[PDB]
Parts: structure tokens; C-alpha cells; sequence
């Protein structure tokens, strides 16, 4: 499991 | 979390207790004595001093409804969305019952509307402001809020109405830090050993969250004590060390000197290894100096008992090569109070203004540590005489040099600060620096006499192996003008050569431990290039200014009473 | 004083401000030879932030009318570094001079720091007043911390004493050997220097 | 609907300079 | 990459491994001790020393979750937001499972609060200030950060409870330095005579960001010799030099004279040439440079069992023209420690205070990669009697007198950086500056006399064609007052 | 190019250089040239402007840091080196600085053949004369 | 295969 | 000469510049010893200063034609520390010297707003007083 800040933000524009 | 995990702010304690409870427990008794009570209290003091912590003791103990607001949290992207945030609290708050409203940091969201330049922030300042006072302002709901920087909020909101008390919760004392202490070890296993009396009394600067980062470093020791014997055992730990750990109270002093108070980790100096048995010679300047250093930090009754402060400053200078800093570094390591070593152009900087800022914060670094030592090496660099430079960068010394007066000596609160200065030139120090209470004590430092430059001697080869027959009185004997630093560069000539024949021989035996230690002749052959440093002009220069400072004897007797 | 445009000047309004705000009021400069600096040369490309402090304060100082009264207090140790604009009339005209104690307020100084100091019922201090010819009221002062420095670590070495052969006060006041024994390190904190343009500026004033 | 936008560019400091007089 | 990969700081990799790994492995031992392990650490160090790197380890070996957030990277234009980032950012983190938030460069979004004008940097500073340790509180959550500079950081952040400890990932040593290049050229085919012990004594402040870039450029400097004789192919790349490329000894010994380390590269010296052989004469005066500079650099052992401190400093003083300059040069060219040199006055500013932080710039570079020889070329012009200008400059010059003083002998860590001076004006240095402990030695360096002449004269004429029958001794005897320049 | 990236609101330069990178390394191996890389890397502790740091640590962080880069190769061009933060002078962010500095006779010589390859000479012309003569002149 | 920081900006 | 920045003849220079470009104008010089203070030889940077003053002064008043109407007032108590090269004629030649009637008259203008008793008369400090001056 891992996750950067960068593709957080994308997901979250996503919706 | 209740009242009783808060230790050493009984005054503030009891300050915040009858303002959240007695209006909130008791409403009859305030209709008794006529007027409302006040319905706002800003809490400020230095971090990591309980601020959070006595919210969140409010928080858990009073039974009345809570409010938590962030800093920051308030604001938002659309526009006038701050504002309607702001009033969606205070309403929410109030339609239920009656609430404690927290804002946690309010320096974020009051920046003075003065010296900001945005747009949003100015009008959520001034939402604030018509929330907590107005038309149908407030009814029947307190507001605490928590700062590191009291200074930096705007003056609108410091008034009787909005925030009419203001509790300081700083630094603790002595007692103060044994309360956390006992507070933060009831719920963990100690030895019988541990003695919290003593620890509290050799922390000199640490302010709550720093006491309880001492014990999980000291519990974290007996972590990594007592796992070295027992395997890694990835499957399950055995329950036989599960018992019976302890913490002894060595561990509490490792982890004791490996820390310092969190005010000064930008002023950490590396840990230089000296001792009192490494400096030679100047033991009447070494008692001095221990005792009036510890008697103000150790036995304070006796200075109230008298009701007299004690001294503060002191400057050593003479020859160079003597033991100034030498003896700095030597009070660095073995007092106990805090140790802030500051060199002497380190200060100043080419914009305006920040020499006088730096050193303001260096000594408002001290003065929050108390006791304090602060070292000023070569004085005469930053202090020199005011209004002797024609040419100039805008008078810049001269305010730097005000600056250092006004601060050691000036409207303070008179704690424990001791400055420490040492300068070879003492002739170009300004006379103000001088006057007693800035740097009273002027101690001069001189060249060994005969039966100190042995003690010198013994004291640079104390964990150097000898030879059996040798004597060092000879060599003490013969220099007769000598410094510390040129019996120092005598041994350093001794332990050159000995390396050169330990090279020498093993080369000789690998081509087909010869010397253990340094021999007779490794010292005849190491001072025939030995000079004295200091010329007799110096000497004489020092020796009248000293007679400088005894002219003020003259005309004295034995003045009996 | 700051580094940035307009923040010095802008601190000493926000002072005077606070000053008139709660008038009366008392605003005390100290150490004017940093604000009040002489301004006549030439310019060291410091950049005239020195200049323009000076003015704000000439100006700031000039503008009160009878109405919030606002005295300053300012004190300088050299008197020759203060700019002349300063000393004008109308802006600041009293010049207290604080001379060197005499005998007799070198008697009352010591007095006045032994208050609340338990000291030998048979001690009188008139001796030490005619001994110091020279002192300064800090050098007094370093005098008395000296006499109960020594009392402290007598009263130490008692207590140290009694703990030793244990297994109720011996010093209750600074006694006469105590303040013989402070004096001997006790040096002049001005010299004749000092003194000399001092006068020289006193009496040319 | 509307928005905001936060924007913080830079400032303007002052040096001192030294220098030497024959 | 795992744990293995990071040779060189033992104690900091277990330093960080405590808290990564015993509170999720075995929490029986925090509970039977009561107290809660610390959750939050700051890795500080000089730039390319293995911070990114460990961050790394710790994400490719933990079984927990892992969250990286680079320092620039939550801000943004809209008004509130750069905080919303980062309340999303920790939320994320703490939902799911005990996690792990790094936070790399961090700062640049931590300016004191106080220095800083901005808006939105206060705003963000705060909004971590209270996020980390504020009401409500973490939960399995420990954060790690990185930075090259941390007295840049607000102090209500490194504090317990938000920061509680502060890892030093600082320059290795020759053991570090052997591990490092043993973990550097394990995947690499090395030749039969290459030795790493060598490698690792002479690689002196090498960070270990620069023993990768040695080992590289060796592979480069072989690659290259192997490729510029084999002729290209550009249709296809023969199998039969691939399987035998190997990497020689001194490939390594080319790269290694070839660099610098990276902290120095600022202050790179140009490439002079001379050699023990070109300065004649002064044999006496070679000698004792040549220990004074090897002993404490070769055999440290010999020194910590006479429990005695090198000595450092030497002066040279002397007629105009005699080889001072000469000596520096042989000593920077074929001398095994780093060298820093500067010239008179060079290190002055019109700035007030800048020469001060000049020389204490070039004090830390000299500290931070020794063994380091600064050499003070004219010291006279820098460091000259205090309080001798009846016109004063500024009040400079004295000070930047002080702060040689105490950058030479002061509070400090007792390093090896030896200084040499040279100077023709012995009378104008400030006398504080000759003591023992700052320039101990002071060798005077005479003019020649006759065999030393002839020493000189052979010595300038290593590669010149001369006659057969010519004699130099003549030409020695003549002069009789000469100096080398002459 | 070196002061293009900068941008009137905050945060907004940064979010220029991962635009730039990601798009660099969208695709396929790609190279990367920074012109002028002086102004954008004001060593980051002579500098008071705090956009200038934050840049210059997203440059550092996209130059080097966890998950760095994946086949793509960065060249920079400046006139002052020793004007640049120290943390980007390092291996696996500019490991080797190459040095163009001036020609000598031989590389004059061959800048003048070069440029004087399309314009039409006289018969009585030479370089060789020509290059040695010039001494100072660079490129 | 060629791009110029502007032209992206341009672009979006 | 207290604007620094080369104030001997930018300070002054400026206010010769004001002067001139409000034409008439009087320029009340006071104090104009120490100004001058007869330059002379002082070998110093004090001496210096005041030698680029006095420059400048000669160079901003020796300037003034019959054009614009300048005209500088001095004043001065002891008229031996004045510059001979300033009191030359065709610079500034004339020569004011400056009693019991004045110092009544002074004495009357000084108490105007205020309300003095009715039964006090100021003849006696005025004859009472003879080298005095306003001030005292
Ligand atoms: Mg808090
Ligand atoms: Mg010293
Ligand atoms: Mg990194
Ligand atoms: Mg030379």
C-alpha cells in the first residue's frame, strides 16, 4: 500500500 | 483526561476553572451579585506549555456542550464562505445550550488587519469581531482561545467583551516539573532506585511536553537495554521479559544528557568532553567561578533570606594561551545550567536591523531557559568603543553595542543570566560594558608561575602513557615564560616524534609495540624548537592595565570599623 | 528599527500612537544615542533609514498641543552622540545632569540598598562611604553582593559542618568580617576620563 | 457562483553597506 | 531496495528502525512498560547523504501504509486550499490503517511564522502546527521528515509530540565510505585487481552521494577506452565484447583523480603541476611538511594511544621570491587531503558583516570535508594588528581578525584542518594568530646558499636538453646572494 | 526557459515545473533543457523572496527525490555556476558540469571554416592567417 | 517530438 | 550640513537652489561662526568637512548676480571665529552692531497674555538689568 499527495488530488478531481 | 493530568499551573488552573464552571454550575449566584461574569479568556505562553492540553482537560471534564475550531479550518474557496462558516458556528453553539467555543492557534485567523494585505482575511477578522460583540452578540456561551504569539493579534480583539482576561501559562518551576514529572511516570514500572527530587532539580529549562519526552527516551532505553540478552523472537516475545523491566534510574540519566529543552535546539553546541581535572592550574579562578555560578541556581534561599541578588557577568582577559576559553568550555560541560556559546561576529548582518534582532532573540533564548551561561567570545569584536569610527555603515556598531546594553542590563525581570565574556585586548571593551551589573567581576588570567606550569603539564598528559623515570619538573623549571599553549605544543613536538620512531621501527621490521610510550629523549629533542608566544611589550601592556584597575586602591587602609 | 520599507517608521507612529491613546503618559527613551545618532557627514550607502527615523521622531515629538499631554523621558550615558535637533527648544528642553554621588549619598545609597538586609547590630556604615572617594552607585551595589556572597558560603560551610557532624541559624546577618573581606575586590567602575568630558560638557552647558 | 484566489508576491528589505575613509 | 542498501550511518538506520518497526511488531513491550513510543522524527544532514534514500527503505520494507507529500506540493492558488490539502492528505492517511506520512523538503512550508510576510504560509504552518499535535490527536500515525537545513523550521514544530527526535544523517567516515562503495559495485563485473580498501582511504569528504558518481564515471571512463578502439557497429552490438568489459584498477584511480567531492565543488582549485621534485632544496622544510600533513592522516591510531591531538597550523615567513608559494603548490598538487586555497584579500566584502560569513563559509567547507588544507596566501593583507588604524575602516578589519581567531581555536569539534600560512611581513600579523593551537610552527625560509643553488638550478632544468660537458656548479658559485627567482 | 515558469499567484510556478516534467516524461525518453537556470535557483538561502524557495525545492524534488525519474535526461545552461544552490550540484541532479569555454587557435579556425561555409569568398583569402591573428574572440 | 513551456501553456 | 551625503554642497546647495527659484527671498544664516569658523588649516576630516562647507558656501554666494535678488542675513556673538574670506567685500560687506528702553520693551511684549498684578512695574528689571539679552 502506497499513495503520493499527486495522485490523490487527481483521484479526488476525478470525481 | 481530567484536572488532575495538569501539573505545575495551579494559579491559571484555578483562573480558567471558575470562569468555565461557576457561570456554567452556579448561574443563580451571579444573578446574586448583580453584574454578568466575563465570557472570554485568551490563553498564551510559550509552546509545549499545556495550552491544548488544559482545553482539552476543559473539554472532557465540564458537562457542558463543546465547540472545537481550527485555525485555518475556517476558510474556504468560495467567496464569502469564511464568514458563513464563522456564523454557523457561533449559531450552532449557541441554539443548543449553553458551550465553550475553542479556537486553537486564533493567530492564523487574526493578523492585526494592519499589516496584512489580502481581502478574505480582513473581513473574516471583522466577522469575528461583530460575532463576539454587537447587536445580540453572546448569550450564555464562553470563548476560550490558545496562542503562541499574543503580539500578533489584532487589538480590536483584546478588549473588555471579546476577550477580557488573559492567562499566561508559561514556563514552570521547580516544584512545577516534579508535578509532571510524578504526573507523566504513575502509569509505567519503575525501580526503586528512580529519584524524582533530584531529577527535577537537574532540569534547569524544560517546559512540559519536554519532561515527558525525557521519560519515553529513558523508557526507550530499558527498550533497547534488555533486548540485546533476549533474541529478536519474530514469532511472539516471551512473557518472562514482559515482567519485571523496570526503568532504572541510569537510564533516566542517559536520557537526561542526551536532551535539551526544545527553546534552545538551534543553540545546541556540539558536546565538547572536558573536565575540571583537564584544566591546570587557576584554582582559586576555578573555585570562583563554580561557586558563583551555583550558589544562585543551588541555594536561593539564602540570597532572599538575605533579600540581595546575586552576581551576574564576569570577563577574563589576558595574554592569549592562558585558559579563557579553555575554562569556558570547561564550565560548558560540568555546571549544570544551560550552556548558550555565541562567538563574536556571528551576530551582525548586512541587512538593517538584524544584529539588534539577533541579539534580542539570543537573549530572550536565555532568559526563557533559565539558568543560563552565555559565552561571548572576543568581546571586543561586537563591543567596542561607541563614537570612534569616522567612517561608517550607518552607525551600526554603536546600535549593536546599545542594543547588548539595554539588554543585559535594562527593564527586564532580573532572572538568572549569566554572561561570560573573554577578550585579549581588553583596552578597546566600552566602559559601559564594564560598570558593575553588566560585567562586575573583571578576572585576569596571567601567565603559570612555576609550580603551575607542572600542574599544566600533569593535567595535558593526563591519559598519556610515560615512561617511569622521567620527571616533568625539569621542563616546568626551564620555561620559566611559557604559556599553556606553548607546554601544549611542547607535548605535541614529544608525541610527534615518539609516532616518527613507532613508524620508524615497524618499517624496519617489516623490511626484515617498539615503543609503548613517549621516553626521555623523546622530550629532550622536542624542546630545542620551543619559543615563548607572548613578547615581553604584550606583558607589560597587560600588567598596567591591571595596574589600571588597582589604581582604584590607592588611598585605602585597613578602614576599621 | 526593521529591515523593511516603512516598518521603523511606522513602529515608532504605532508608539507615539499607543502614547496618545492613553494620555497621560510616560514614554521613556532609553540609550538615545541609537535613535538620536548624529546624522552630520556623509553617507556610508546606509540608505538614509537612520535619517528618516530621526525625522519621524522630530516630527512625531513636535506635534503635541496642549491637549494629551505626553512628557518623554530620555536618557543617554554619552551625551556628545545625541543630535543637536533633539536639544532644540520646544522639543526637549530640561537637561538633568546625575553627578557622581558625594559622601553623604554615598551614605544614603547604601541605605537605601540595605533595606530589607539583616545586618550586626553593632555595624555602621559611615566607614565605608568616607573609604569610597570615587564610587558609583553600581559600584556599591557590587560592594554589597560581594559582603553577602561571602555570607552565603559562610553560612554553606556551617551548614556543611552541621551535616558533617550530625551523623539553628549560624549567620543571621552580614556581619562585620564579611564586609571588611567584599572591599577587596572592590575596584572604580568610572574612570578620570569619563569624568573629565563629562564636566567639560556639563560646564560648557 | 463567485471565487476568490489568494496571492502573495514578494517585498522590498534594505542593505547597509561599509566604507573605507582616507 | 531494502535496509541493506544504506551502509554507512548503522546508528541512525537503528535509530529510525525503534519506532518504524517495534511499536508494529511487538506492541506487548510499550504496553507492559506504559508509556507510547515517540511518532515523529526529522532526518537532518548536509544535501546527498541517504535521507530520500532511507525514506525509501522505510516504504519498500515496512508492511504499513505509506504517504509521500513532496514539500511544494500542496499549495495552491484558490484561497483555503493548500490547507484542505493537507487536512485530505492526513485524513487519507489515518483512515485506513497505522500509516506512515513522509514529507520530503520540508522547509519550504514551514518559514517561523514569523519571519515570513505571506498569508498563506502562515496559514499552512498552522494548520500543520495544529493537525500534528493538536485537540483530538493522531492516531497510529507517525510522520517522518527530511530536510538540508532545520534551523529553518518553526520551533513550535520541533517539539515532543510534533517532532519528537532529530536523526542526524551526517558524513561518513573510511568504514562508511568502504561500505558504501562495496554496496555501490555489487551489481557491476570489477576486474581481478581492483581493491576497495585503497578507494576508501584516499576518498576523503565523499558523501556517498559521490562514491555512485566515482563508480559511475569509472564505468563511463571504461565503457569509453573499450568502445573508441572496438569499432561501433551502429546495425548491432557484438556479444563478444559485452561478455568480457571488466573494469580495471585504474579506471577507479582515473575517476578518482578526476573529482572532487561534491560539498567543495564551489571552491574547485585549479589543476596546477608540481611536484616534491620541483621545488630544490629545503629538504629539511619538506620533511616536516610531509608529516605534519600524513601522520595525523595515515596512522590516527598512533595518536589515540598516546591520547594526544596533532598538531595543525604552520606559517611560513621569508624573503620575496624563496618557494612559500612553491610549497603550497606541491604540497595542493601531490598531498592526500583536500585543499582550500585563498587569496589575500579576496574574502572581503563592502557588505557589513559579509567578510565574517565568508570565512566562516569557508571554515565549514574546510571543516565539513576533512582532512582539509586551507592555505592563507599573504595572511598580512587578512589578519593584521588589532587596533593599529588611528582611521578607522568601518571597524572590518578587526573583526574579521576576531573571527579567524575563533574559527581557528574555539568552540569547536577539534577536526583535522591544518592551515597553511605564507607570508614576507611578519612583523604586521596580529600576535594571537602565532600562538600554538592556531599556527604553531613558524619555518623561515632562508635564501639558498650553494648547494642549495645547485639543488634549484637542477631542479628547473628536469626537462630541458642541455649540453653534455655543460657544468652547473659555476653558475652556483657565482652568485652567492640569488634567490630561486633570480 | 529560466523566468517563464514564474507566475503572478501562488503555487502556480511549481505546478508549471510538474506540468513540464510530467508532460517530459508522459510519453517517451525525453531531454529536458532549463536556459538561464541562474534565475530560478537563487541558492535558496541569499534569497528572501519565499516563492523563489518553494521553486527551487520542487526542483529539487523533481529532479531527485523518491520515484525521481524514469528515463529522461535534463541539461541546463547558465553563466554563473557558483550562483546556484549547492543541493543541485550534486550527483543524480547535475553530476557532470561540462566546461565551454574558449577555443583555442585550432577551434577558431574551425568556427571561422564553419561560418564562412555558405557565403561566397575571394580567391585571395585565407583562414589559417586569420585564425591565428584573432586571440580573444569567443564563438 | 518537440515542445516549448509556452506552447503547452498556450495549449491548455 | 547635517544631510550628509556630501551635505557641504548638496544641503546647501539645494537651499541655495530653493532660494533661488522663489526669487526674492532672504536666507537668515544663523550662527554663521560655526559655519564658517575661518577654515583655514585643520589637517583632519573634521578640517575637511569644513573646508568643502565653506567651498561650497563661497561657491553657492559669490554666484548670486544682480539677477534673482538673493540676499543673506548672518548673524553671529563673537564675529573672531568668521571666515575673513566670507566678511571680503563684493560677498557680504556690511556689518550690524547690536538697552534700557529695548529690554522694557521686550520685558512689556513678553507678558502680553498674561496676567500680571496689577501693582508691579517693569522699569526696575529694566534698569536693573544692563547686559542682559532677551533670552535671560
Ligand atoms: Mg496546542
Ligand atoms: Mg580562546
Ligand atoms: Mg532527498
Ligand atoms: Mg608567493
Amino acid at each position: 500500500r502506497f499513495m503520493s499527495f499527486s495522485d490523490m488530488v487527481r483521484g479526488q478531481a476525478d470525481d | 483526561v481530567g484536572y488532575d493530568d495538569i501539573g505545575g499551573c495551579r494559579k491559571q488552573m484555578a483562573q480558567i476553572r471558575e470562569m468555565v464552571e461557576l457561570p456554567l454550575r452556579h448561574p443563580q449566584l451571579f444573578k446574586a451579585i448583580g453584574i454578568k461574569p466575563p465570557r472570554g479568556v485568551l490563553m498564551y505562553g510559550p509552546p509545549g506549555t499545556g495550552k491544548t492540553l488544559m482545553a482539552r482537560a476543559v473539554a472532557n471534564e465540564t458537562g457542558a456542550f463543546f465547540f472545537l475550531i481550527n485555525g485555518p479550518e475556517v476558510m474556504s474557496k468560495m467567496a464569502g464562505e469564511s464568514e458563513s462558516n464563522l456564523r454557523k458556528a457561533f449559531e450552532e453553539a449557541e441554539k443548543n445550550a449553553p458551550a465553550i467555543i475553542f479556537i486553537d492557534e486564533i493567530d492564523s485567523i487574526a493578523p492585526k488587519r494592519d499589516k496584512t494585505n489580502g481581502e478574505v482575511e480582513r473581513r473574516v477578522v471583522s466577522q469575528l469581531l461583530t460575532l463576539m460583540d454587537g447587536m445580540k452578540a453572546r448569550s450564555n456561551v464562553v470563548v476560550i482561545a490558545a496562542t503562541n504569539r499574543p503580539n500578533s493579534i489584532d487589538p480590536a480583539l483584546r478588549r473588555f467583551g471579546r476577550f477580557d482576561r488573559e492567562v499566561d501559562i508559561g514556563i514552570p518551576d521547580a516544584t512545577g516539573r516534579l508535578e509532571v514529572l510524578r504526573i507523566h511516570t504513575k502509569n509505567m514500572k519503575l525501580a526503586d532506585d528512580v529519584d524524582l527530587e533530584a531529577l527535577a532539580a537537574e532540569t534547569h529549562g524544560y517546559v512540559g511536553a519536554d519532561i515527558a519526552s525525557l521519560c519515553s527516551e529513558a523508557a526507550m532505553q530499558q527498550i533497547r537495554e534488555k533486548m540485546d540478552l533476549i533474541d529478536l523472537d519474530e514469532d511472539e516475545i516471551d512473557a518472562e521479559v514482559l515482567d519485571s523491566l523496570g526503568v532504572t534510574m541510569d537510564n533516566f540519566r542517559f536520557a537526561l544528557g542526551n536532551s535539551n529543552p526544545s527553546a534552545l535546539r538551534e543553540t545546541v553546541v556540539e558536546s565538547v568532553n572536558v573536565t575540571w581535572d583537564d584544566v591546570g592550574g587557576l584554582d582559586e579562578i576555578k573555585e570562583e567561578l563554580k561557586e558563583t555560578v551555583e550558589y544562585p541556581v543551588l541555594h536561593p534561599d539564602q540570597y532572599t533570606k538575605f533579600g540581595l541578588s546575586p552576581s551576574k557577568g564576569v570577563l577574563f582577559y589576558g595574554p592569549p594561551g592562558t585558559g579563557k576559553t579553555l575554562l569556558a568550555k570547561a564550565v560548558a560541560t560540568e555546571v549544570s545550567a544551560n550552556f548558550i556559546s555565541v562567538k563574536g561576529p556571528e551576530l551582525l548582518s548586512m541587512w538593517y536591523g538584524e544584529s539588534e534582532s539577533n541579539i534580542r532573540d539570543i537573549f530572550d533564548k536565555a532568559r526563557a531557559a533559565a539558568p543560563t551561561v552565555v559565552f561571548l567570545d572576543e568581546l571586543d569584536s561586537i563591543a567596542k568603543a561607541r563614537g570612534g569610527s569616522l567612517g561608517d555603515a550607518g552607525g551600526a556598531s554603536d546600535r549593536v553595542v546599545n542594543q547588548l546594553l539595554t539588554e543585559m542590563d535594562g527593564m527586564n525581570a532580573k532572572k538568572n543570566v549569566f554572561v561570560i565574556g573573554a577578550t585579549n585586548r581588553p583596552d578597546q571593551i566600552d566602559p559601559a560594558i564594564l560598570r558593575p551589573g553588566r560585567l562586575d567581576q573583571l578576572i585576569y588570567v596571567p601567565l603559570p608561575d612555576e609550580n603551575a606550569r607542572l600542574s599544566i603539564l600533569n593535567a595535558q598528559l593526563r591519559k598519556t602513557p610515560l615512561e617511569p623515570g622521567l620527571e616533568l619538573t625539569a621542563i616546568a623549571k626551564a620555561t620559566q615564560g611559557f604559556s599553556g599553549a606553548d607546554l601544549l605544543y611542547i607535548v605535541q613536538r614529544a608525541a610527534k616524534y615518539a609516532i616518527k620512531d613507532s613508524i620508524e621501527a615497524h618499517r624496519q621490521h617489516e623490511a626484515e609495540d617498539p615503543v609503548p610510550y613517549i621516553t626521555k629523549e623523546h622530550f629532550a629533542e622536542a624542546m630545542k624548537t620551543a619559543k615563548r608566544s607572548v613578547s615581553d611589550a604584550e606583558l607589560r601592556r597587560y600588567e598596567a592595565y591591571s595596574q589600571q584597575m588597582k589604581a582604584s586602591r590607592g588611598q585605602f587602609s585597613n578602614f576599621n570599623f | 528599527l526593521s529591515m523593511w520599507y516603512g516598518e521603523s517608521e511606522s513602529n515608532i507612529r504605532d508608539i507615539f500612537d499607543k502614547a496618545r491613546a492613553a494620555a497621560p503618559t510616560v514614554v521613556f527613551l532609553d540609550e538615545l544615542d541609537s535613535i538620536a545618532k548624529a546624522r552630520g557627514g556623509s553617507l556610508g550607502d546606509a540608505g538614509g533609514a537612520s535619517d528618516r527615523v530621526v525625522n519621524q521622531l522630530l516630527t512625531e515629538m513636535d506635534g503635541m498641543n496642549a491637549k494629551k499631554n505626553v512628557f518623554v523621558i530620555g536618557a543617554t550615558n554619552r551625551p556628545d552622540q545625541i543630535d543637536p535637533a533633539i536639544l532644540r527648544p520646544g522639543r526637549l528642553d530640561q537637561l538633568i545632569y546625575v553627578p557622581l554621588p558625594d559622601e553623604n549619598a554615598r551614605l544614603s545609597i547604601l541605605n537605601a540598598q540595605l533595606r530589607k538586609t539583616p545586618l550586626e547590630p553593632g555595624l555602621e556604615l559611615t566607614a565605608i562611604a568616607k573609604a569610597t572617594q570615587g564610587f558609583s552607585g553600581a559600584d556599591l551595589l557590587y560592594i554589597v553582593q560581594r559582603a553577602a556572597k561571602y555570607a552565603i558560603k559562610d553560612s554553606i560551610e556551617a551548614h556543611r559542618q552541621h551535616e558533617a557532624e550530625k551523623e539553628v541559624d549560624p549567620v543571621p546577618y552580614i556581619t562585620k568580617e564579611h564586609f571588611a573581606e567584599a572591599m577587596k575586590t572592590a575596584k572604580r567602575s568610572v574612570s578620570d576620563a569619563e569624568l573629565r568630558r563629562y564636566e567639560a560638557y556639563s560646564q560648557q552647558m | 457562483a463567485a471565487a476568490a484566489a489568494a496571492a502573495a508576491a514578494a517585498a522590498a528589505a534594505v542593505a547597509v553597506a561599509v566604507a573605507v575613509a582616507a
